[PDB]
RNA sequence: UUUAGAAGGAGAAGUCAUUUAAUAAGGCCACUGUUAAAAAGUGUACCGCCGGAUAGGCGG
């Protein structure tokens, strides 16, 4: 081993749906839907001064790691990186990384803008049919990460053991229910605008009512890199990237020795151990996915 | 002059001008308001560059010690505790730089309105400039409760340490 | 060698564009500064009339001279450009506009964004 | 010791003809230019004095046309009255001339205790007054000090090549330069310096009848032009004085 | 202090007349485009009052 080889790839091993917009009593939620739509001009989104609750559905289907390689000019280099995954699920089996994207879903860090100030908001984790008991989401603080309810335990040990490729799949579809004043303003993600002269901000719609991205969600979930190296100094999570950078503060978290870049180098170049904090980070950029080839 | 100071988050997915607009000057707002307007805002990360920006961080100013402790802010803002962080200390500072409203806001739809009440173009003209200097400060949206209006307090950063404060905390 | 012979396309490639409309005389413009917002479509249009098929590479270019924003503010009464305000050239210094007091002209950011997103859109910048 | 560049100057009739060259000036043109400005800073007690001259060209243009058959044909302008037995008439005869106009900039190699921009703005306010090869300086981008060859702006410096010369086929040396010119189509005859005719004297008509004085034989040579982003050391194109003996010559060294 | 120093190139003008470019033709065979992205930026203001006021100040 000498390099990271020509091209050097790994597909979404946590994939995310689009998420539909609802809307809902809160009374009978259980029972009952509208579609949410968007009124124009800049367009703007609201509850239809009667509803009083939005509701989220979107899904994730888990991959395992191993199998999400998608191109490696090296065989030599895949086998090392394989034998290093499996290295890292004889240390744990992903639980901790497993554990810190449930909290993500637990804690709905999701809605983005629609989480403040919303009155109550319920999540509902359902699997092959099975409905978890809802995340009273509000117990959950943005800052620390829950490692014994028993209900996050579960989730992250099915998608634990879907990460170490002991399922071939883990299909998980996501509801969650957002009590607001009867027409407080609800706030799905912008599209891009390419300089056209309507320059006016733009809403997005999915089958016509509105809907997120799948990537504002994924980034979302992505939120659980607490191990860069000054982290004493913040205290906030971070999303995941192979800088480390974010998009409130321009000064990114993890340049030079720590980015991924060097780390990979370090531990499959040189074969060097690193701590297991370190290890999270570099499988949790796996799970990412993205290229890594050769600059 | 005594101190408080509020820390505005980061990393919670919301732009801090945000959570200033909707929860913490309204309480700011409401408490000077309750309490005969004793007290001062000021913005300690403030820069103006190309745009003005607040930046995450508040503190409340106060003569006194004692009326600023009335005031129990980690109570008040106790259910914004998951992005808003309250310092426990009250700190007497020498060092503070005092905010006020701008004196001009936006004369070009309030020559309208007076025009109304009772434009000629170079009139209009000089005065859309004026309002393009004042766009350029840092900005709070606030919605009145008395009226309902909803407008945009233009900000200024200033060196008299000393005077009388508005409902809002700023220099009169 | 045979390539370095004055010719008329290296001359022309050293005489610089001016605009044709002038800022003194224009109503919505006063102290070299863009005060109406309705002359926006001149400003563009010049701009885009003077601009198309003139590029300058880099090295050919015109610097943007501090001196000549200085005179500029000079001949108004600036000290310095003004709380809100940027200093555009009329025809872009890429585009064989020259770096001059002729040619420059005083704008809002907004409507420097504005101007120079079109310009930008129209060169493809 | 410092590097000061004379950056784009324009000159308008520059004198093209020598006695078997039309085209690029005698190389001691362009030095007598340098030892004149010395001179003229000299008499200010700025003191610099100039060791050697790089001159690198970006345009040219003689004064003529081509023919059809692509060679040139050189302008005079009309003559005026010439002193002399004939002067009267308004018709006065025509001698062998030839003008070249240039754009041209010029690396000075410079010693001096304040070399800085103060002696940088003396050169400007100094040159104002000065020919180069009897040609009148127009125009000029700038004067500035230099440190480095990425300093200079792209360019063609003009330099000494004696080697293809002396390797050409023996047979003569103006068979030497006809061959070397032949195989080697970018060189270009230069005239370099000068040849004692008679041993240093004082004879009657002199310009000054107080400095010691030679009759004088032109000498050419073949030189070559080198892209200034392809120059290794600056002192590859620094034009120097040389004296051997009853030998003037510009040389590189 | 430079093959130094100096220079008015000038006036005027019929390019015209005429014309078959045609005849013929296999472009074909094979192929992995591919992994990864917060659209942000409070987009934005409002309605009155004092002032002859275009000037210049005000509350919410």
């Amino acid at each position: 081993l000498k390099s990271r080889p020509e091209n050097l790839s790994f597909a979404r091993c946590l994939n995310t749906t689009e998420a539909k917009f609802w809307q809902t009593d809160f009374l009978k939620r259980h029972t009952f839907k509208l579609p949410l739509l968007i009124t124009d001009k800049s367009q703007s989104c609201t509850l239809s001064t009667e509803c009083d609750t939005l509701r989220i559905d979107f899904g994730i289907k888990v991959l395992p790691v191993k199998e999400s390689m998608y191109s490696c000019s090296d065989y030599n280099y895949r086998t090392a990186i394989y034998q290093k995954i499996d290295e890292y699920i004889a240390e744990d089996g992903f639980l901790t990384l497993a554990k810190r994207y449930v909290n993500n879903i637990a804690n709905a860090r999701f809605l983005w803008r629609n989480r403040k100030g919303a009155e109550i908001i319920e999540t509902i984790v359902t699997i092959e049919d099975k409905e978890y008991p809802s995340f009273n989401s509000k117990s959950f603080n943005l800052d620390t990460f829950v490692e014994d309810n028993a209900t996050i335990n579960e989730i992250a040990q099915q998608i634990a053991d879907t990460f170490a490729g002991k399922r071939e799949y883990l299909n998980i579809y996501v509801t969650c229910f957002v009590k607001i004043g009867c027409a407080m303003e609800v706030y799905p993600s912008q599209e891009m605008t390419f300089d056209d002269d309507d320059k006016g901000k733009k809403l997005f719609k999915f089958e016509g009512s509105a809907g997120m991205h799948s990537q504002k969600i994924n980034n979302a979930l992505r939120t659980i890199d607490t191990w860069y190296p000054d982290y004493t100094t913040y205290e906030f999570p971070i999303p995941v990237e192979n800088y480390g950078a974010a998009r409130s503060i321009g000064i990114p978290f993890r340049p030079d020795t720590k980015s991924f870049y060097k780390l990979i180098d370090r531990m499959i170049l040189k074969n060097e151990d690193l701590p297991i904090e370190d290890k999270h980070y570099v499988m949790a950029i796996l799970i990412r996915g993205g290229m890594f080839s050769k600059k | 002059m005594f101190s408080q100071i509020l820390i505005i988050k980061p990393g919670t997915g919301i732009s801090p001008n945000i959570i200033i607009s909707e929860d913490i000057f309204p309480v700011l707002h409401s408490l000077f308001v309750e309490h005969d307007k004793k007290f001062g805002i000021t913005f300690p990360a403030y820069s103006f560059d190309k745009k003005g920006h607040l930046g995450n961080i508040i503190e409340v100013l106060s003569e006194d010690k004692e009326a600023l402790a009335s005031l129990c802010l980690e109570e008040h803002l106790a259910e914004v505790t998951d992005y808003v962080k309250v310092k426990k200390e009250i700190t007497f500072t020498d060092d503070y730089v005092l905010f006020k409203r701008i004196r001009e806001e936006n004369q070009y739809e309030t020559t309208a309105r007076r025009m109304r009440k009772r434009l000629g173009r170079p009139l209009e003209m000089h005065i859309k400039k004026k309002n393009q200097q004042i766009f350029c400060h840092a900005y709070i949206k606030v919605k009145s409760a008395s009226t309902g209006q909803s407008y945009n307090i233009f900000l200024a950063p200033t060196d008299i340490k000393h005077g009388s404060f508005s409902a809002y905390g700023l220099l009169r | 060698p045979k390539f370095l012979e004055k010719n008329l396309a290296k001359a022309l490639d050293k005489e610089y564009l001016l605009p044709d409309i002038n800022i003194d005389e224009l109503e919505g413009v006063d102290n070299g500064c863009l005060i109406d917002e309705a002359l926006l479509p001149l400003i563009i249009d010049e701009g885009k009339r003077k601009g198309e098929g003139n590029y300058r590479p880099r090295h050919l270019r015109d610097e943007r001279k501090e001196e000549t924003v200085q005179a500029f503010l000079d001949k108004y009464g600036y000290c310095n450009i003004p709380v809100g305000y940027e200093v555009h050239h009329i025809v872009p210094l890429s585009q064989g506009g020259a770096d001059s007091i002729k040619n420059m002209i005083m704008l809002s950011i907004e409507h420097h964004e504005r101007v120079t997103e079109a310009h930008a859109s129209y060169f493809k910048w | 010791k410092g590097y000061i560049l004379l950056e784009k100057v324009n000159i308008e009739n520059a004198n093209a003809f020598n006695n078997i060259i039309v085209g690029i000036p005698a190389i001691t043109s362009f030095l007598g230019f340098a030892r004149a400005l010395e001179r003229k800073l000299n008499a200010k007690e700025i003191a610099i004095r100039i060791n050697g001259v790089g001159l690198e060209f970006h345009e040219y243009e003689l004064k003529g046309y081509k023919n059809k058959r692509g060679q040139y044909v050189t302008s005079c302008p009309l003559p005026g009255s010439i002193p002399g037995q004939n002067e009267k008439k308004l018709d006065a005869h025509i001698m062998n001339q030839a003008y070249i106009d240039l754009n041209m900039s010029f690396l000075l190699e410079v010693e001096g205790p304040h070399v800085d921009m103060s002696t940088c703005k003396s050169i400007k306010s100094t040159m104002e007054t000065l020919r180069i090869a009897g040609g009148i300086i127009r125009n000029y981008k700038k004067i500035r000090l230099i440190d480095t060859l990425a300093d200079i702006p792209y360019g063609y410096f003009l330099t000494l090549r004696q080697d293809n010369l002396n390797d050409a086929a023996g047979d003569d040396m103006l068979d030497k330069m006809i061959h070397a010119l032949q195989q080697e189509d970018t060189l270009v005859p230069i005239a370099v310096g000068f040849k004692a005719l008679s041993e240093v004297g004082h004879v009657e008509g002199q310009r000054d009848p107080e400095k010691d004085h030679c009759f004088v034989e032109s000498i050419f040579s073949l030189g070559g032009f080198e892209c200034s982003k392809i120059l290794e050391d600056i002192n590859s194109c620094l034009w120097r004085y040389k004296t051997e003996e009853g030998l003037y010559l510009c040389t590189i060294i």
